[PDB]
């Protein structure tokens, strides 16, 4: 069992270093099976309607599409197990980082009580494999030494799942692999992975690829990956939901205006509505109101010139001036304004979202991300802002300070490094400069 | 503590450190002429490692014109002869791996076994203007003779890199700390041109960072970046999380909570390189 | 020069030298340079409009194929939605040009078979490809020109 | 960068330029750190000695 286990971690590691290459071939083969699908044909003749493939001087295309569909479902399943190998330890680590500081600092589950995320997280405090994917594992003794005097300590120990709290603490002071696994922790960890929006998109990608063997026309929806893949065409799709509250009421407003335009047409202008050009077989559409309201919202918002394009002309003397005012105020409202409100609502939503992606780049190229002085102060010396960025205030040096403080001992720290280390563990950020960086206070005494 | 640093400045510590710099500069050019004297020379390089961090811990909380830095530099110009011998030591043995790394000097040797003679490598290093006349017979006297036909440039290069990595880094840190704290000094400007190579070699390994504490005074904090930490920093999976984190802070993130998000971004990247170091081949 | 010497072979080849007015004056060069100033963003939207219309033809090919018939003669029937490469060429030629959707060129859904599926199908096709995506493209050049 | 390699070895390099002693600028600048016979064969200087 030892050789099969190391062959499993060799296959899982070989796949995860090629995670970007594997999805490149997953999209290339996704576009390859939908390019060849353009040559389908329906016929009454055999090869009811049948779906047979047509090709000129090539008979290899039908075994190819059967080969690429099994190759796409295989490569999609390796992508799921790859995302279940690589980024799912990352997505738990940000949640048990936020909760373990939510438990100890402000006390989310000990002094107050709550959101579905607050009550789903109750299944993870009583497992002993709580800090298993976290750098801090003494978090439960942090909060019992903090809030174990104000309340009953036996109740908070039963809340925190600490097995033998008066015996394991004395044992730590002085001195069937699946059956050893916790069933409450893995049902909890499989619950939050299902909350993740990327995995339900990756889960939608695999469940439709396996549905593509039932009908090969189901491979069409994987070419909508170009909308979510590149960031250019995702701002077009996210602009619909960015201002989606304002759009659903305007189409709600357009629904009640057109329904108020059909009721006036149903009571006074009903003899005009007749699309049938045959005299003996008359089809008057304005006889039932649910029939006619479906007729208005299908041709009236599509014609561009109002409802009167599909209706006979008002050359008759009966209701000649009422109708000619009726179509004009209908054309002025639903197409000229309300349909220009909707395209007036998405394109500036599309316009503003790209304006905030360009201003993020511009303000980053101007301000310093750490201290509160612009790039106009550092214009006194040439290349002063790049000297202020790369050498003095760099975001990579602030991490490189941190992991250097992780690796070295507490008895090897100097006074400046032990001061920022004690200020970081109680989580206060007054050690950052924020508006002065060696060129405002010593500006007269350095030349 | 301001009390001890004025007590060490008003004591006779300076003639002790000058005398310790005198015995260190002469023994390392005496103990480098034999291969059985390796244990004493590493123990000495760890000892002058301990003094320069003692000298760096004296310079903590130092004002841009303070008396600790000026009594540190006049101690250096009272003792010019030996600290030029320590920085010439760290120059000639760091330049040689850049010298033996050239395409010319590996083309001047044609032995298949790799044991080059002593006369051919002496005329080769004399052709380059980076090394001088009395320097090269010092380096062949420090090398293994082996009947004047085997110098073994590979083992002579990596011999004094590993014991002299830490001290060669910290005398570079001591010079850059004193230069940017007290400027407009010609004798310190004498010292950086004399030790230019140990600064440019340790520039991507030195990180300069500033924090603000101790009665609202900004100080410059100096630390080390190892080679493994920067090699995993410039990988595409790490910078793609960097590109989106910069985006979600200046666009929708707050002003006071942006440094709380920065440290939450920092601890996440320590973990994602740790899961990357676990999955590395 | 190479097109002016080609103009003696056919004198209609002298037409392309009146495009010098686009590059000569700086006024009409910003109209021509605005296409290539934001040309990366435009080629993906027409790439996005290509895969939405192709996803609109596959739904029409499997469920709405008996509706597509442009022939007004009963004995000689021309059903365009029989081959998919024929029909996808039909959608990107009349559907993005009509201004009111694909249903202008197709018979009305007065029959009971697929009466509510089709009347929702044309509306969400008209809402996407003309009202938004074709206003995205003219929304992309004019502000680039602006 | 690679198309410009065909112009260093011609003697009519500075013929349409105000500076014509550019090759002796760079041999006096980088002729000690490398082999000077190689940089003279790179620069096309016919009979540099
Ligand atoms: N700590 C900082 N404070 C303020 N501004 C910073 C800081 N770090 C970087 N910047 C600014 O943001 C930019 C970030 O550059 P980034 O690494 O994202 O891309 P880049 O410079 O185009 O990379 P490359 O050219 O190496 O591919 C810097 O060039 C600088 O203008
Ligand atoms: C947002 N969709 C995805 O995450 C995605 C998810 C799955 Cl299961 C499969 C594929 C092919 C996906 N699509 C990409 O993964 C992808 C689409 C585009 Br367009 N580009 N692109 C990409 N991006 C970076 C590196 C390599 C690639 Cl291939
Ligand atoms: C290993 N490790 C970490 O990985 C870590 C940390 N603080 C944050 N992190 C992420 N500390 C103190 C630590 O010892
Ligand atoms: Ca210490
Ligand atoms: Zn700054």
């Amino acid at each position: 069992w030892g050789e099969l286990e190391v062959q499993r971690v060799k296959f899982l590691n070989y796949l995860s270093r090629n995670f970007y290459t594997l999805r490149f071939l997953a999209l290339f083969l996704a576009f390859a099976i939908n390019f060849i699908l353009l040559f389908y044909k329906v016929s009454d003749s055999p090869p009811n309607m049948v779906y047979y493939f047509l090709e000129e001087s090539t008979g290899y295309m039908e075994p190819a599409l059967w080969c690429l569909s099994l190759l796409h479902t295989l490569v999609a399943f390796l992508c799921i197990i790859g995302y279940n190998c690589l980024k799912v330890p990352l997505v738990i680590f940000k949640r048990e980082k936020e909760l373990a500081r939510k438990l100890e600092f402000d006390g989310l589950y000990i002094t107050e009580q709550p959101d579905v995320k607050g009550q789903w997280d109750r299944l993870v405090l009583n497992t002993p494999s709580f800090p298993s994917n976290y750098w801090d594992k003494f978090v439960k003794r942090k909060v019992l030494d903090k809030h174990g005097d104000i309340f009953g300590r036996e109740r908070i120990a039963e809340l925190l799942g600490m097995d033998l709290a008066s015996l394991e603490i004395t044992a730590h002071n002085e001195r069937t692999w699946l059956m050893s696994i916790d069933v409450k922790y893995q049902i909890w960890k499989f619950g939050v992975i299902f909350t993740d929006n990327s995995f339900l998109y990756l889960g939608w990608y695999m469940v439709m690829s396996l549905l593509g063997h039932y009908n090969n026309f189901f491979f069409a929806a994987h070419l909508l990956d170009i909308a979510m893949g590149v960031k250019t065409l995702r701002t077009i799709l996210s602009s619909v939901t960015h201002n989606g509250k304002q759009l659903v009421m305007t189409v709600g407003l357009l629904a009640v205006v057109v329904y108020l335009y059909t009721v006036v047409a149903f009571n006074f202008f009903r003899k005009f509505y007749n699309k049938s050009e045959d005299e003996d077989e008359p089809d008057m559409k304005c006889d039932d109101m649910m029939t006619c309201y479906l007729f208005h919202m299908y041709v009236g918002v599509r014609a561009g010139g109002g409802i009167g394009d599909e209706i006979e002309d008002p050359a008759g003397d009966e209701y000649e001036l009422y109708r000619v005012v009726f179509d004009i105020t209908f054309f002025f409202f639903v197409i000229v304004i309300l349909l220009a409100i909707i395209q007036g609502l998405i394109i500036d939503a599309f316009g503003e979202l790209r304006d905030q992606q360009e201003q993020v780049k511009e303000d980053m190229e101007t301000k310093c991300f750490i201290c509160g002085i612009g790039s106009d102060y550092f214009d006194t010396t040439p290349h002063g802002f790049e000297t202020h960025t790369l050498e003095e205030h760099n975001l990579a040096n602030y991490m490189f300070f941190l992991m250097y403080l992780i690796n070295k001992d507490e008895t090897e720290h100097t006074g400046q490094e032990s001061y920022v280390w004690k200020m970081y563990q109680e989580r206060c950020w007054d050690f950052f400069p924020a508006g002065d960086c060696f060129r405002k206070q010593y500006e007269d005494q350095l030349s | 503590c301001t009390g001890n640093q004025q007590s060490l400045a008003h004591s006779r510590l300076w003639d002790a450190v000058v005398g310790f710099l005198h015995v260190f500069a002469h023994m390392m050019m005496k103990l480098a002429q034999d291969s059985s004297q390796i244990e004493l020379l590493k123990e000495l390089l760890d000892l002058q490692k301990d003094m320069v961090v003692m000298l760096l811990s004296l310079l903590e909380g130092n004002v841009v014109n303070g008396m600790i830095a000026r009594q540190m530099v006049d101690m250096l110009v009272e003792s010019s002869s030996n600290v030029e011998m320590i920085l010439k030591f760290f120059d000639m043995f760091l330049k040689l791996k850049d010298i033996v790394g050239s395409e010319a000097f590996q083309d001047y040797v044609t032995d298949p076994r790799g044991l080059i003679s002593k006369k051919d490598f002496q005329k080769a290093m004399d052709s380059q203007k980076q090394f001088t006349g009395p320097e090269i017979q010092f380096l062949l006297s420090c090398s293994e003779a082996d009947e004047n036909e085997m110098i073994n440039f590979e083992e002579f290069a990596n011999r004094f890199q590993e014991p002299a990595r830490d001290i060669g880094f910290n005398v570079a840190v001591l010079l850059t700390n004193l230069s940017e704290h007290v400027p407009h000094d010609p004798r310190l400007r004498n010292f950086l041109e004399l030790a230019e190579s140990i600064l440019e070699y340790f520039r991507p390994y030195l990180g300069r960072i500033e924090i603000m504490g101790a009665s609202r005074r900004i100080e410059r904090i100096y630390f080390e970046i190892s080679e493994t930490n920067r090699a995993q920093w410039e990988m595409p999976q790490v910078k793609e999380s960097k590109r989106q984190f910069i985006f979600d802070v200046v666009n929708e993130g707050g002003e006071a909570e942006k440094m709380e998000l920065f440290v939450s971004f920092c601890e996440d990247t320590i973990f994602e390189m740790q899961i990357a170091a676990q999955i590395s081949e």
